[PDB]
């Protein structure tokens, strides 16, 4: 793993793909973790779906093993497929949903968009799907028909693929770095909303996501006003003046010994 | 009889609500701006108070 | 991050620089058709700003009203920002609370979250609230929930989660219900506005009461 | 004096699983620590699923 | 030049994401139709920050719609 | 050599099918969940040995239950060739001639078993629920590979706890 060009640390989609298969059977183990894993796994999917839609069909095989059928392993396994340019299986997918009783989801329908959209298959195609999702209620659309599926549309075109010329996801430059080039950057508005946190504030900022989850769904002007840092002491401290604790570093002592060094890696995405 | 004892519970013009208390008046964009100033400011005065003490 | 100047007591009042200003064009609106005739809405302070039409879109294009959910005029983009502590249930027909006895036993806080939300329904605003409001227990004891229909016969469920007060279920409520009253006046049913009444006399009571003891 | 191991150099299957193995054992610990607080705020009885985790773990191996 | 009521009279200054329109009508204060209604007559912190604000409709009911590993909206997107 | 070796994988799973069925009746979840990945397994087995008696119980397995192929796109391909084949529908014409003449969905209906008894009443209520600033951080984090990567979204105000 290392700290793209955003300082957001990611994995490598092998290094998923081995942490995945290193940890199926672990009871901290769930449906999203597998979801997540075929997620970092679609970018070799779109290079490559000859020898990466094995990997996703036993990661899918596993979940079904374990968790049975769930909307988000259909979801991902479709995305996947729409990736590597299977409309067939992406229809296929969705109609095993169907059978099995999972409610098509939004997710679902638009990955059938971006698989129709990918595979070149006409707009009125993915407009039928739009369709079918509006009528189902799983998409809410605030516009006309038309001007919303026009959106999703742009949306989609803008994002592109991995292998398109212009998209976002069609760009493949990524700063690689160990170490995030600024430590003390923020994701909000003051120091104390710092984007990196220590692992314990971490863990009690997870304990506040599975806790007070009903939080999440309601945000008023007085919250936000509340936010604002203009009464946070702004001030300085002893560590601010000195430096960082002197913490040791994780030394990995008993690394087996380095081998293809002069042999670079190279990018996965 | 017993329904007579009680006949005096209901509210014979309007409806029997359960409770009505300050909690239960809203307030706007103007309103809650102004209380997270307050809380803002008390916060301050609190910290400010300490570092006094 | 290029309109970014000079520091703070360094302001630029007034700034001089040689050069061939260029006159970059103007944003262009988008999703909007080519000749399409929009429709033109008048604000004006003299219509009440909790109205609805406050918050709609002056200019209106014929492309941006969903036709499918019985709109006519397309739905209003800023919504009121007030932060609802109490319940006002006129334009909803319906609201069931689904609760469970088994579970307040156990004692879990959505228990109480819902038991509140319910108390504050039967002691809303709307006339007579107990008639719209119903509760019933858990026949099979599942997860307490709450559902309120509206007159247009839509239904909404508040996802009931863990650390959710009255407070926040109610302000999700009111939030929804003004979304469902913004939708119902663009399909073009009359939707009946509301009105100083007995209700706003007993709150106008506890207010004086609590201005009166911020005065003491 | 030595040659140092270059941060982007490839990966043998030893390395890639000792790699690996050190950052599961640290996802370990963190699920840990965040299963064990969750539980202590006891927001429901979570037994059932601690046990179905368990067993399917045991029977796995 | 010469004397006129706009040199006599003084618009609310007021930013144009405050402002709910630029109408004519709506030119005036809010406050102007509760002194209107009564018949009588009658500051930015330090630090002001706002969290951008999104249409009502759309926030509301957001989908839960995402791609590789960013969360696509037919308005905005995000990273997850 | 490969006739026999496909008898063998089709008695496979068919023993596999039987030990469903088996704690199906039972009714244990560790023995069904257990089975399901036996079965589970002798799929992917066949998958590899291939890449008509697999046919058979290829049908059986889609037929008298409801066995998902998405896991399995050439399994998938290769059932469906073998339907537009002829022999197949002169085959299922036979039977239906030899039915005139004498005039389950036990897979799906166990994987929803094990979906329900695996998913804790939180995931489920937790599930299908988005917020006002996008989906719930809950489920957007709870696949967590590390809390490295895991990035910050608690503002100081709600931080405390």
């Amino acid at each position: 793993g290392f700290y793209n060009a955003g300082d957001n640390f990611e994995l490598t989609p092998q290094a998923a793909y081995r942490i995945y298969k290193q940890n199926c059977d672990e009871t901290f183990w769930t449906r999203l973790h597998n979801e997540k894993t075929i997620i970092h796994l679609l970018p070799l999917v779109e290079q490559d779906p000859g020898t990466n839609m094995v990997l996703v069909d036993d990661i899918f095989r596993h979940h079904l093993k374990r968790f049975g059928a769930d909307h988000y392993i259909y979801n991902a396994v479709m995305q996947a497929a729409a990736f590597a340019k299977d409309f067939p299986r992406c229809e296929q997918l969705l109609a095993e949903m169907r059978g099995l009783g999972l409610e098509p989801n939004a997710q679902s329908y638009v990955n059938m968009m971006l698989g129709a959209r990918l595979t070149g298959k006409p707009r009125d195609q993915a407009e039928a799907f739009f369709r079918e999702g509006i009528k189902t209620g799983a998409i809410s659309a605030v516009m006309r028909l038309d001007t919303e599926f026009q959106m999703w549309m742009n949306q989609l075109e803008r994002l592109g693929s991995f292998k398109a010329k212009v998209g976002y996801l069609s760009v493949n430059e990524e700063g690689a770095s160990p170490m995030p080039r600024d430590m003390w950057a923020l994701w909000g508005w003051h120091r104390t909303e710092a984007k990196f946190i220590s692992r314990k504030q971490m863990i009690s900022e997870q304990v506040q996501n599975r806790v007070r989850s009903g939080k999440e769904l309601v945000g008023t002007v007085y919250q936000k006003a509340r936010r604002q840092p203009w009464a946070k002491y702004n001030g300085m401290f002893p560590y601010d003046y000195n430096g960082p604790a002197r913490r040791p570093a994780a030394s990995f002592v008993d690394a087996p010994t380095p081998t293809h060094n002069a042999e670079v890696c190279g990018t996965a995405y | 009889s017993l329904e007579l004892q009680g006949m005096k519970a209901s509210v014979d013009i309007g409806p029997n609500r359960f409770d009505l208390n300050e909690k239960d008046l809203s307030l706007d964009e103007e309103e809650q701006v102004e209380k997270a100033r307050l809380d803002n400011e008390l916060m301050r005065w609190r910290r400010l108070q300490r570092a006094q003490g | 991050p290029t309109d970014y100047g000079r520091g703070g007591r360094e302001f630029e009042y007034l700034t001089v620089k040689r050069g061939k200003m260029l006159q970059k064009p103007l944003p262009r609106v988008q999703y909007v058709a080519e000749g399409s005739k929009p429709v033109w809405l008048f604000k004006s302070w003299h219509t009440p700003l909790s109205s609805p039409s406050m918050w709609e879109r002056e200019v209106q294009y014929a492309e941006h009203t969903p036709e499918h959910i019985g709109a006519k005029r397309p739905l209003a983009v800023v919504a009121p920002r007030t932060m609802h502590r109490y319940l006002f249930l006129m334009h909803m027909e319906k609201v069931t609370i689904t609760v469970s006895p088994l579970l307040f036993g156990y004692g879990h806080t959505i228990q109480k979250a819902v038991l509140d939300f319910y108390r504050r329904a039967i002691s809303a605003r709307s006339p007579f609230p107990k008639d719209k409001v119903f509760l019933f227990y858990a026949i099979d004891h599942i997860t307490p929930r709450i559902e309120v229909t509206w007159l247009d016969g839509t239904s909404y469920v508040p996802p009931v989660l863990e650390g959710a007060s009255s407070q926040d279920l109610i302000q999700m409520v009111m939030e929804e219900a003004w979304l469902a009253a913004d939708r119902m006046a663009a399909e073009g049913r009359v939707l009946n506005p509301l009105a100083i009444d007995d209700y706003k006399w007993d709150q106008l009571v506890v207010f004086k009461k609590v201005r009166d003891k911020e005065a003491s | 004096r030595t040659e140092a191991p270059q941060w982007r150099r490839k990966l043998s299957e030893k390395e890639w699983d000792y790699y690996v193995g050190q950052y599961s054992a640290q996802m370990k610990q963190e699920e840990d620590e965040i299963q064990r607080r969750v539980a202590d705020r006891t927001c429901v009885q979570e037994q059932s699923t601690r046990e179905v985790q368990e067993r399917w773990k045991r029977h796995v191996v | 030049l010469s004397v006129r009521t706009e040199d006599f009279f003084s618009k609310e200054a007021i930013s144009h994401a405050r402002r709910v329109s630029w109408a004519p009508h709506t030119t005036e204060k809010k406050q102007g139709a509760f002194a209107k209604l009564a018949r009588s007559n009658f500051s930015f912190a330090q630090e002001p920050y706002f969290e951008e604000e999104i249409e009502a409709h759309r926030k509301h009911h957001r989908p839960d719609v995402y791609i590789y590993k960013y969360n696509v909206s037919p308005t905005h997107f995000s990273l997850r | 050599q490969s006739y026999l070796n496909a008898v063998v994988v089709s008695n496979q799973v068919l023993r596999a099918a039987d030990d469903v069925l088996i704690a199906l009746s039972i009714g244990e979840m560790e023995a069904v969940r257990q089975t399901h990945g036996n079965l589970i397994d002798c799929v992917a087995a066949l998958d590899a040995s291939l890449q008509w008696p697999l046919f058979t119980t290829i049908q059986f397995l889609v037929e008298e239950g409801g066995l998902p192929l998405g896991p399995f796109p050439r399994m998938s391909r290769a059932y469906y060739r073998l339907k537009e084949s002829t022999p197949v529908v002169a085959h299922s014409q036979l039977v239906w001639r030899t039915f005139e003449l004498s005039r389950r969905g036990f897979l799906r209906d166990i994987q929803r078993q094990i979906a329900e008894y695996t998913t804790d009443p939180p995931e489920r209520i937790m599930a299908g629920v988005t917020g006002e600033k996008g989906p719930l951080r809950a489920r957007v984090s709870g696949a967590r590979l590390g809390l490295q990567r895991t990035p910050a979204r608690i503002p100081w105000t709600m931080q405390g706890l």
